[PDB]
């Protein structure tokens, strides 16, 4: 993929708001990158809950390395689409705009497949309970005094 | 003309005639016997409740 | 008395004019040179079998 | 076909928002086709979940090759309309433009008719629960032992 880097995303967020673009002849100011990567950022932790969210790969910048532009975000190529297009959801009221209906919609439906995967995996059926016996058909288990399941 | 030879000779004709019949009766022993779960051949998969 | 390689007493004769083993049958016949006998356990299996999943 | 590269398909779907043309004496800055061919592969990218999507023979570029414009897309003839379709309904917010109801529509019945055959495909019937047995009638199987059905 060609979006490669955290300022890659801001970069294209602010090509689908038309607030700047490599065509445009006026680009923003450094420091509107800067707080689009801070939105960004916010939003991934905000998604991300300590991992118990939605799993997306993406890396954390510390506070060591000075910019948080240029590091890669870490994302697989069927997540960034997504992620773009809330952070430009995200970051639209900072200009006195308002995301047109496309591009709500892209959001919603990338965040659902984003979620789609994680949310398969989390499907576990629990376990039989402890006062559930095991029954005499398993025959394995009767003759080793297991009659009844562990559970937890 | 080895005697072994021809007792076994009929020993496996009346083995290999009578196969069918004494495959069903010791699976009906086994079924009136033992256990009604007959799953020797797939049992050591999952765990999952099996009544009789 | 025989093994699989090798007889160890050859024609032992015994007493008697017939085999000395006795079968009982129950429900014994011929379907086509075939032997079949059947008891009263055999046509159970396949509805009892079923009353164990569903019960299951 | 003609449409036989990621650039047709870009052109195409400018074409159908009425942007560029070959026929319009102002035609978009490379920039802009680089652009679009970025979004088009992130869709792609979105749609073919790493193979748990939509299937369609889209080959994606790798970063050796310089221009991401030229190479083929490699999709099927029944697939580029649908294609070309999203991707302008896609990067039609760029230009502060809104695809017509007609182009949405187009899109929405070649994104359906893109997924119906692996929908089908999909459509597996899960084999016999462990605990169900063959039945007598199955005479082979009955006299090699298999009382039951393996599953899994």
């Amino acid at each position: 993929m060609q979006i490669k880097t955290k300022g890659d995303l801001v970069r294209a967020a602010l090509r689908k708001l038309g607030v700047a673009s490599d065509a445009t002849l006026t680009d923003v100011e450094p420091q509107s990158m800067q707080d689009a990567v801070d939105d960004l950022e916010a939003m991934m932790a905000e998604w991300y809950q300590d991992g118990k969210g939605i799993i997306t790969g993406y890396v954390f910048s510390d506070d060591e390395n000075p910019p948080a532009e240029g590091d890669d975000h870490g994302l697989r190529s069927s997540a960034v689409s997504a992620v773009f297009h809330n952070l430009a959801c995200r970051i639209a009221p900072d200009y006195a705009l308002e995301a047109t209906a496309k591009i709500i919609a892209t959001a919603k439906y990338g965040k659902e497949l984003l979620y789609k995967q994680t949310a398969i995996s989390r499907a576990k059926r629990a376990p039989y309970p402890s006062r559930m016996p095991t029954g005499s058909g398993n025959s394995f288990a009767n003759l080793n005094e297991w009659h009844y399941f562990p559970g937890e | 003309e080895n005697r072994l030879e021809s007792i076994l000779s009929r020993f496996d004709a009346d083995w290999t005639a009578s196969d069918e019949a004494r495959r069903e009766a010791k699976n009906d022993l086994f079924f009136s016997r033992v256990s009604q779960w007959d799953d020797w051949l797939s049992q050591y998969t999952t765990l999952q409740y099996r009544g009789q | 008395i025989i093994t699989c390689t090798a007889v160890l007493k050859d024609k032992q004769l015994i007493a008697g004019e017939h085999i000395p083993i006795v079968p009982v049958f129950g429900e014994w016949g011929f379907v086509e040179d075939k032997e079949v006998y059947e008891g009263v356990v055999r046509l159970t299996k396949d509805g009892q079998r079923l009353r164990n999943m569903i019960m299951s």
